[PDB]
């Protein structure tokens, strides 16, 4: 009775079936947090990174697990892995690294102090 | 037309490093032609005489190729004091056009 | 059922004539490649640092070619006795193979 | 006004696109000629010549062209070709290779002299 499935759909199928709300970013509602998702679609479509897509995912649309009290979100190390190929990207575009995204809120790696996902070193 | 697999334009990203120097790499977003061209390929015989001299074969090909591009440049940030440049044709558009024109 | 698009091997018959000297014309079979490859054609920028660019792209296209041909000969009988020697050639198989390769 | 399309559905987009009955075999109509290949579906499953369809095609419903007065079959050559590839598969199954398809009834080689289809020689 704790966890809510995911109703959006660039985030299904990514390995976690349900999250919870509110996310990392503040969104109350997960229609409101698809809305700013789709300001990344260009980005994704690039293949910046092929971590980005499952990356923000993660952070608008937490994993959620009945076993523990809060979200599961992205390790910093994937977040700057991202954000070093894709940051550049972005700036050519004229736009910053959002500060919503900054990797340094993220836990820096999982382990049990701390529950976060992380991705492959290369 | 709107087919998906037409001949078109498509954007990628790139990580750029300079083999000479030590440099930090660099991303870069480029675009490539690709696709299906709609003219089908195709070759014939063609007959020599003595005075007249042809090649074994008359063929025709349409390759998903760059029609306009643009010289584009990419500044390097290196050892501490230089920046080296590398330069690539930014594809602004495609065609299909004749394999061996 | 047989795809009608792939690169396949056509017949058809057609008359060997000289395109100027006048002679005696004769019937012959041949055949022809045409067809669409699987592969989609692509181009995609190279990048340099060096001097200028050098070739600007690189490319691959597949093409439907013959793949195996007998190499015909015939004579005709032309205005006097005289006989003239023609060549062509005859294709056995159609294959897909890059364009400038 | 000279020849007919093709209606035998496994002949069609071969490398020709109409015919004339009588063919090589006797048969005055393509649904004849249709009904009796049939019963070379299952040797063409088999894999047994990848000329195998072409050749029987070319002998039920043989090219024809406008341009002269007789249909055009395929060499003798290809039928020894895909004869020994597949005669030994209808061996298997206590068959004969069909003195219809003998192959020295048909022209040895593509020339002036006799219009015949002839095939890889590999
Ligand atoms: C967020 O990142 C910006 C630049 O990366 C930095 O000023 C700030 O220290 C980071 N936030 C925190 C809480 O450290
Ligand atoms: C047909 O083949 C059989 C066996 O291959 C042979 O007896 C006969 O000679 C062939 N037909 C003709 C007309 O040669
Ligand atoms: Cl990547
Ligand atoms: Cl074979």
């Amino acid at each position: 009775r704790r966890c809510d499935p995911i109703r959006i759909s660039m985030c299904q199928n990514l390995g976690y079936n349900v999250t919870k709300m509110p996310n990392l970013v503040g969104h109350e509602l997960q229609t409101d947090a698809e809305l700013q998702l789709t300001t990344f679609t260009p980005l994704i479509q690039y293949g910046c990174s092929s971590q980005l897509q499952f990356f923000l995912c993660s952070v608008y649309v937490p994993m959620c697990t009945e076993k523990i009290n809060i979200p599961i979100g992205p390790c910093g190390g994937m977040c700057l892995s991202v954000k070093r190929r894709c940051e550049p990207v972005l700036k050519e575009f004229g736009f910053a690294w959002p500060e919503s995204l900054n990797c340094s809120k993220f836990p820096p790696q999982n382990d049990h102090n701390h529950m976060c996902m992380e991705g492959p070193g290369d | 037309d709107s087919d998906p697999r037409r001949c078109m334009r498509h954007h990628y990203v790139d990580s750029i490093s300079h083999p000479l120097y030590k440099c930090s790499s660099k991303m870069v977003l480029l675009a490539r032609c690709e696709g299906h061209c709609s003219q089908a390929s195709r070759s014939e015989p063609l007959v020599s005489f003595s005075t007249v001299l042809k090649q074994p074969f008359r063929s025709s090909c349409h390759c998903c190729r760059p029609q306009t591009s643009k010289l584009k440049a990419l500044r390097l940030r290196c050892s501490g004091g230089m920046r080296l440049t590398a330069t690539y044709r930014y594809i602004l558009s495609c065609h299909c056009e004749e394999c061996n024109s």
